C-alpha cells in the first residue's frame, strides 16, 4: 500500500519481486495518540 | 533580505555614473511572482526620503517629474540585477539612493517589504 | 499518592508520586529465537536495586545543562559477574530518579531514557520530549519512574561493545531558593534489571 | 483544561471547550510508506559504489525523514546511468567478485537501467545511529575518534561496479520505521524565514 | 500475422514519482523475523500529537518570567509555522516539507515557582485586518481564555482555524509587512510575590490538523 | 485504430539471471528414455549430510597421535568454514560459493590403535570474547563432552550455532586478528599404553544447516 | 518465448484532438467542496436561448 | 490558464465564464530535464530532483 | 521448477519450447540422508 | 519523624548476615536485604528484621 | 597479505627521499570497506617500534609531534599504492619504516591486522 497505483496484476510471482517475511511464535504511537484526554477537568458552569 | 549598493562616494558634478544594485540574492519566496517591482528612493538631509523612479514587472517606468526625461532605468532578471543610469548631471542629485522594491497599491507605490537598506550617496557641489 | 515498588528482596516507598511511565512497550516479546539454538536461561537472582550519584543541582546552572549515564554500568553484585561469566545477554530496565528539596523551591528537571544517544546537538535539546520522559517539579513532586524494554538490531547483545540505552537528565528552568528553600539539591538514581537472560558460558578465569 | 504536568500523559484540547466545532481530517500524505517512496539523487563514484542508505544528503526530503527513525527496514530500487556493463553483488561478498559475469549483470541499453534488489543483510533490522564507540595528541585523537564513530560495516545492500558511473538514485519500498528522533527546520535569523513563493 | 500495436509519442519517459515497479533480478530470499518490535509509528502526524516540544523565547530559553512593572505583555508573535518562536519544534520541522495545512494547534503552559507564589494569565487571538492589542482590557474583546495557578499546574488552549480559504500556506518567511493569518498574545493579569518565576510553554498538533502537497526545498 | 502501447525507458535490457525464456527454433524432438538410473541427487546439501570427509592436520595427515608428555592439547582451531583445517572437506568446497550460513556442524572421531591400548578424550567450544583455554581443567567450564575407547570406536559431537545475528559469514580468510565465531579445542585427558596410535576425524553438515546467497569469486 | 508484437508504420503520432489520456505523476489529492454553487451552465446554447441581446 | 491568447478558440470560450474548475495536461518540448512544482511552493524547489 | 517466475502461460506449445521425455516399462541421496540414526546408543542417566 | 512541615528527608535500613564486615556506605549496603522510605503525611515506618540462621 | 617496500638502503643526510610501498596487492576481503586505514611505523635499535603517521579512509592525516609539519603522506587508491615523503632531513630519521595498516580503536590506533612486514631502513649520520 505504498505509492503504487496499477490495477492489473503483477507479471512476476511474489517470490521474485520482493523478499518474503517470516514469523516467530512505531504502531504504539497510534495507540498512544488515541488515549488522550479531551474533556474538561473541573466542574462546569455556564 | 537586505540589498547592498555600490558605485558611490565623492564624485564631481559633470561625470557619468552608473549606480549598481548588489542584491543579497533575493531569496524571495513562493512561485507567486510577477509582482517583482523594484525602485529607487532618494533621501534629503533632515527631509523625508522621497521616491525617484519605479520599475514594473516587465516594461513600465515612471519617474518624479523633477528628474523626468533625464534618467534611464532598466533591470536584468536573467542574472537578477538592476541598475540606475545618471546622465545630465545637475546640482539636484545630492541625495542617498536606496535600491529597494515597491508595493503597487491603488493610490500609490508603498515602501518595503524589507528590513532596510544601507545606501550610497552622490553629493556633487561645484 | 503513595506507591510501593519491590524487586526481589528489596523495596522502595515514595509519598509524592505521579505514576509510572511505560515507554515503547508494556510487555516483552519473543525471547527464544533461532540464533541461540535453545541454550538460553533465566537468572532471577539478578533483578534488584542498586544506587548511584548523578550530580549536584546548583542555582547557577543555565538551561541546557545535561548529564549522561550509560546503561549497563560498572556494577559489583551478581549482575556485574554475569557479564564476566557469559557472552550474550538481554534485559530491560527500571529507573527511578529522586531530587529532595523542600516545597519552597523553584525550577524544573526533565529525565528521559534515550536509545543510542551519541552527542545530541544543541538545538536538538528543544525536542527531547520524543523519548519516554517525566518532569521533577519541587512545587509538586520529587520522584520519576520509567520502564523500558530491550531494543536493538539483534536479539541478544554483547555488552562489552554496545550500550543500547542512556539515562539523561536536563535542566529546563534554574533553581531558586527564595530564603525558604534548600541551598542546593543532590540527585540520586535507583535502577533494577528486569527479565535477564544469558547464553554461551565462558572458560574459567585462568 | 487543567491537568498535572509532570505525569507525562498525553492531553488534547478541542475547540468545543469554547463553543466551536470539530471537522473532518484526511491524513494520507504523512504515511511513512507513501512519502518515502520516491527517487533521491546521490553523488556517485567512478568505479565501485557501496549501496548504503546513509549516503543520501541529510537536507533532502528522503534523507531527513529517514533520519528521524532509529531502526528501519525496506527493499531497494536503483537507477544507474553508466558505460559498459553493470554488476551487482550481495551483502558480505568478496571484492574480487565484482569482476565475474555470472553475478547479475545488466548489459548497456540507453538511456539508463532500473533494477529491483531484495534485502540481504543478516540482521533483523537496520539502524541510522549506533552507540558502539562508547562515547601532544591534539589532532591524533581528533581524527582517531572522528573515524572511530561511524556505523558498523554490515549495514548495506551490496555493491555495484561499472566502467564509469554517472548517476545513481535510490528508492525505498515497503518502508517501516521505529523509535522516532528529532527533526529540525532552518533557524531564522529575523522574525521569519520566508521562501520566495511563485510570484512575478 | 501477429497482434499489431502502435507505439505512441510522448509516453514512456522516466518520472521520479510514477506508480510503477521494476524488474526482479535475484529470487527466493527470506528475511529474519522482525514481528512485534517495540516502538512503531506509521503516520508522521501521530508522534506530533503524542509528543509536544518546547518553544523559543528571547534569550535562548523556553520560558517567560513574570515582570514587576506597568507593562503586562509577556510574548506576542504571528500565527505561522514559519515564525521564529516556532523554529525549534517538531511541528515546524515537519511542516517545512509541505506547502499547505489546516486545522488546530495546541499550546501547553506549565507553572514552576514555589508553593507561595501565585499568578494569573490570559491568552487571546487577533484575526487579521487590524493591529493587535497591547493591553488586556483591549484584548478582552477577542477570543480568549484565562486561568491561574493551583494544584493542577498545566493549561491547554486551542488556536482556532479561521480563514476565508479552506487551506493556508506554511511557507513565506516574511521578514516584512503584511501579516496574513493573525497574531496570538500572552498577557499577565496580576501576580502575588512571584518575581523571577518561569512559565514554560510547549506546542503540538490538534485533533483535526492536516498537511498536504509534499515538496523539497532542501532545508 | 489499433491498441496503443507505450514503450518504457529503463526496461528490457539483458540480465544474466532473469526469470524468463527464449524463443524456440527446432521442434518435435524426442529423447531416449532415462528413467530410474541409479544414484541421483537433487539438493547439493544431501550429499553433504550423507557423506563426511577428512580433516587436515599438520603434516598432511587426517589424524592426531597421542602424546606422552605434560602438554595435553591435540588440536585447536577457529570456528569458520574458511579455516585451514577445513580446507579439504566437501563442506568448505561447497560453501565457497555462498556468502552466509547458519546451523550445526558435526564432527566424527574414530580410534585405531590395538586392542590393548586405551585412551580418553574431551572436546569443548569457547565462544568469542575471551582467549581460549589451554588446559582441560579450564575448559571444563565451557560446553563440552567426554568419551573413551571401547567396543564402539566412534563418537559424534555437534558444534552449536550460537551468535547474536541470525546468519554468519563464510568469507574473510583472516590471516589476522579478531576472531568472530569462537574456537574449538580437542584435549587428551589420559591414556594407557597408547603411544603412537592415531585418531582420525571427519566433518559433515547437521540437521538444520543452511546456506544462502550464491556468489562467484572464481575459486 | 514472449508474446510477439508488430510495431506499425503510420500510427502513434501526436494529434491535438485525439481521444486519449496521459500518465499520472502526483497522486492522492482531494479537492475543497464546490457542490451546488449558484449559476451553472453546461451547454453554450442555453444562455443563447435564455438571454437575448441587442441589434 | 489566463496565458492563452484571447482570440483563440479555447481562450475566448474560457473567458465567457466568471468562475471555473478543471484539471490540466501539458505537452512540453525541452532540453535537459523538466521539473514540476505544486501551488504555493518556494522558488528554490525548482532545482531539486525529488520533485516530479 | 528451475529459475523461472512468470505467471502467464507460455506462448509456444510445450512441443516446440523443450524436448519431450519418453518412458520405458541423485534421488537416492535424499532417501539415504533421511535414514540417519539420531538417538543415543547406550543407557541414559541424568 | 519529627521536624517541621518544610523539612524533608530520606532514609534506608539494611541487614548484613555474619561472615563479612558490615557496609559503611549506602551504595555498598544496597546489595543486602533493605528497605527505603521518606517523609510525608504518614510519619511512621515499620521494618521486620528477618530471622536467618543455621540452627 | 605481506607488504613490501622499496627506496631505502644507505643514504647520506640532506637528500630527498620518497619511500614507496610495494604492496602484495591487498587481496583484502569482503565489501565491508572504508576501513582502509594504512600507516607508517618506525623502529629503534632495541627500543620498541613507534608510530610515525596514519592515514584515514579519505583525507585525515596525523603525525607524531616529533616529526609534525616536516613529513607529507598521501595514498593513491586508483592504482592502490601509498607513499611517504621525506623532506627536512634531520639526524632523527635513523629508523626502519614499515608500511602497514591501522585498527582505529577508541583510545588509539592498534597494529596489524597482518602477519608482519619486511621493512626498509634509512640511517643517516654525518
Amino acid at each position: 500500500s505504498g505509492n503504487t497505483g496499477s490495477i492489473i496484476n503483477n507479471y512476476y510471482m511474489q517470490q521474485y519481486q520482493n523478499s518474503m517475511d517470516t514469523q516467530l511464535g512505531n504502531d504504539w504511537f497510534s495507540k498512544l495518540a488515541s488515549s488522550a484526554f479531551s474533556g474538561l477537568f473541573g466542574a462546569l458552569l455556564a | 533580505v537586505q540589498l547592498q549598493e555600490s558605485g558611490g562616494g565623492l564624485v564631481q558634478p559633470g561625470g557619468s555614473l552608473r549606480l549598481s544594485c548588489v542584491a543579497s540574492g533575493t531569496v524571495f519566496s513562493i512561485n507567486d511572482i510577477s509582482i517583482n517591482h523594484l525602485g529607487w528612493y532618494r533621501q534629503a538631509p533632515g527631509k523625508e526620503r522621497e521616491l525617484v523612479a519605479a520599475i514594473t514587472a516587465d516594461g513600465t517606468s515612471a519617474y518624479e517629474d523633477s528628474v523626468k526625461g533625464r534618467f534611464i532605468i532598466s533591470r536584468d532578471d536573467a542574472k537578477k540585477m538592476v541598475y540606475l543610469q545618471m546622465n545630465s548631471l545637475k546640482p539636484e542629485d545630492t541625495a542617498v539612493y536606496y535600491c529597494n522594491g515597491l508595493r503597487a497599491s491603488n493610490a500609490g507605490w508603498e515602501p518595503r517589504f524589507g528590513t532596510w537598506g544601507q545606501g550610497t550617496q552622490v553629493t556633487v557641489s561645484s | 499518592r503513595i506507591l510501593t515498588t519491590r524487586n526481589g528482596h528489596t523495596t522502595s516507598t515514595t509519598q509524592s508520586s505521579v505514576g509510572i511511565t511505560h515507554g515503547y512497550a508494556t510487555a516483552e516479546d519473543f525471547v527464544n529465537g533461532p540464533n541461540t539454538s535453545g541454550l538460553e536461561t533465566r537468572v532471577v537472582q539478578a533483578e534488584r536495586f542498586f544506587k548511584t550519584h548523578l550530580f549536584d543541582w546548583v542555582t547557577s546552572d543555565p538551561f541546557g545543562r545535561y548529564y549522561l549515564l550509560e546503561l549497563p554500568t560498572d556494577h559489583k553484585g551478581v549482575y556485574g559477574s554475569l557479564t564476566d561469566s557469559y557472552a550474550y545477554m538481554r534485559n530491560g530496565w527500571d529507573v527511578e530518579v529522586t531530587a529532595v528539596g523542600n516545597q519552597f523551591n523553584g525550577g524544573c528537571l526533565l529525565v528521559a531514557m534515550v536509545p543510542e544517544l551519541c552527542s545530541i546537538e544543541q538545538r536538538e535539546l528543544f525536542q527531547l520530549t520524543l523519548f519516554p520522559h517525566q518532569f521533577i517539579n519541587p512545587r509538586t513532586n520529587m520522584t520519576a519512574h520509567i520502564k523500558v524494554p530491550f531494543v536493538g538490531v539483534n536479539r541478544y547483545d554483547q555488552y562489552k561493545v554496545h550500550k543500547p540505552w542512556t539515562l539523561v537528565v536536563m535542566v529546563v528552568a534554574p533553581l531558586t531558593v527564595n530564603t525558604e528553600g534548600a541551598p542546593q539539591i543532590k540527585v540520586y538514581a535507583n535502577i533494577a534489571p528486569t527479565n535477564v537472560h544469558v547464553a554461551g558460558e565462558f572458560p574459567s578465569k585462568e | 483544561t487543567t491537568s498535572t504536568g509532570e505525569s507525562a500523559d498525553p492531553v488534547t484540547a478541542t475547540v468545543e471547550n469554547y463553543g466551536g466545532e470539530t471537522q473532518v481530517q484526511r491524513r494520507h500524505h504523512t504515511d511513512v510508506s507513501f512519502i518515502l517512496d520516491r527517487f533521491v539523487k546521490v553523488t556517485p563514484k567512478d568505479s565501485i559504489n557501496v549501496l548504503d542508505l546513509m549516503q543520501t544528503p541529510s537536507h533532502t526530503l528522503v534523507g531527513a525523514l529517514l533520519r528521524t527513525a532509529t531502526y528501519y527496514f525496506a527493499d531497494l530500487e536503483v537507477a544507474v546511468k553508466h558505460k559498459g556493463d553493470l554488476t551487482w553483488v550481495p551483502n558480505g561478498a568478496p571484492v574480487a567478485a565484482l569482476d565475474n559475469t555470472t553475478n547479475p549483470t545488466a548489459y548497456h541499453k540507453a538511456p539508463l537501467t532500473r533494477l529491483a534488489l531484495p534485502y540481504t543483510a543478516p540482521h533483523r533490522v537496520l539502524a541510522t545511529v549506533y552507540n558502539g564507540k562508547c562515547k601532544v595528541r591534539g589532532d591524533l585523537q581528533v581524527l582517531a575518534q572522528k573515524a572511530a564513530r561511524p556505523l558498523p560495516t554490515s549495514f548495506n545492500y551490496g555493491a555495484i561496479k561499472a566502467t564509469r558511473v554517472t548517476e545513481l538514485l535510490y528508492r525505498m519500498k515497503r518502508a517501516e520505521t521505529y523509535c522516532p528522533r528529532p527533526l529540525l527546520a532552518v533557524h531564522p535569523s529575523a522574525a521569519r524565514h520566508k521562501q520566495k513563493i511563485v510570484a512575478p | 500475422g501477429i497482434f499489431p500495436v502502435a507505439c505512441s509519442d510522448g509516453y514512456g519517459g522516466l518520472v521520479t514519482t510514477d506508480p510503477k515497479t521494476a524488474d526482479p533480478v535475484y529470487g527466493k530470499v527470506f528475511n529474519p523475523p522482525r514481528n512485534m518490535l517495540p516502538g512503531r509509528f506509521t503516520n508522521l502526524l501521530d508522534v506530533a500529537e503524542a509528543c509536544p516540544t518546547f518553544l523559543h523565547f528571547d534569550g535562548d530559553v523556553p520560558y517567560v518570567t513574570t515582570k514587576t512593572d506597568s507593562d503586562r505583555v509577556l510574548a506576542q508573535f504571528d500565527l505561522s509555522l514559519a515564525a521564529k518562536h516556532m523554529s525549534n519544534t517538531f511541528l515546524a520541522g515537519l511542516a517545512q516539507y509541505y506547502t499547505q495545512y489546516s486545522g488546530t494547534v495546541n499550546l501547553h503552559f506549565m507553572f514552576t515557582g514555589p508553593t507561595d507564589a501565585k499568578a494569573r494569565y490570559m491568552i487571546a487571538i487577533a484575526p487579521p485586518g487590524m493591529e493587535p492589542p497591547k493591553t488586556p482590557e483591549a484584548a478582552a474583546h477577542c477570543i480568549h481564555a484565562e486561568w491561574d495557578t493551583g494544584l493542577n499546574s498545566k493549561f491547554t488552549f486551542s488556536i482556532p482555524y479561521l480563514s476565508a480559504a479552506d487551506y493556508a500556506y506554511t511557507a513565506s518567511d516574511a521578514a516584512e509587512t503584511t501579516n496574513v493569518q493573525g497574531w496570538v498574545c500572552l498577557f499577565q493579569i496580576t501576580h502575588g510575590k512571584a518575581e523571577g518565576d518561569a512559565l514554560v510553554v510547549l506546542a503540538s498538533a490538534g485533533k483535526d490538523f492536516e498537511l498536504r502537497l509534499p515538496v523539497d526545498a532542501r532545508q
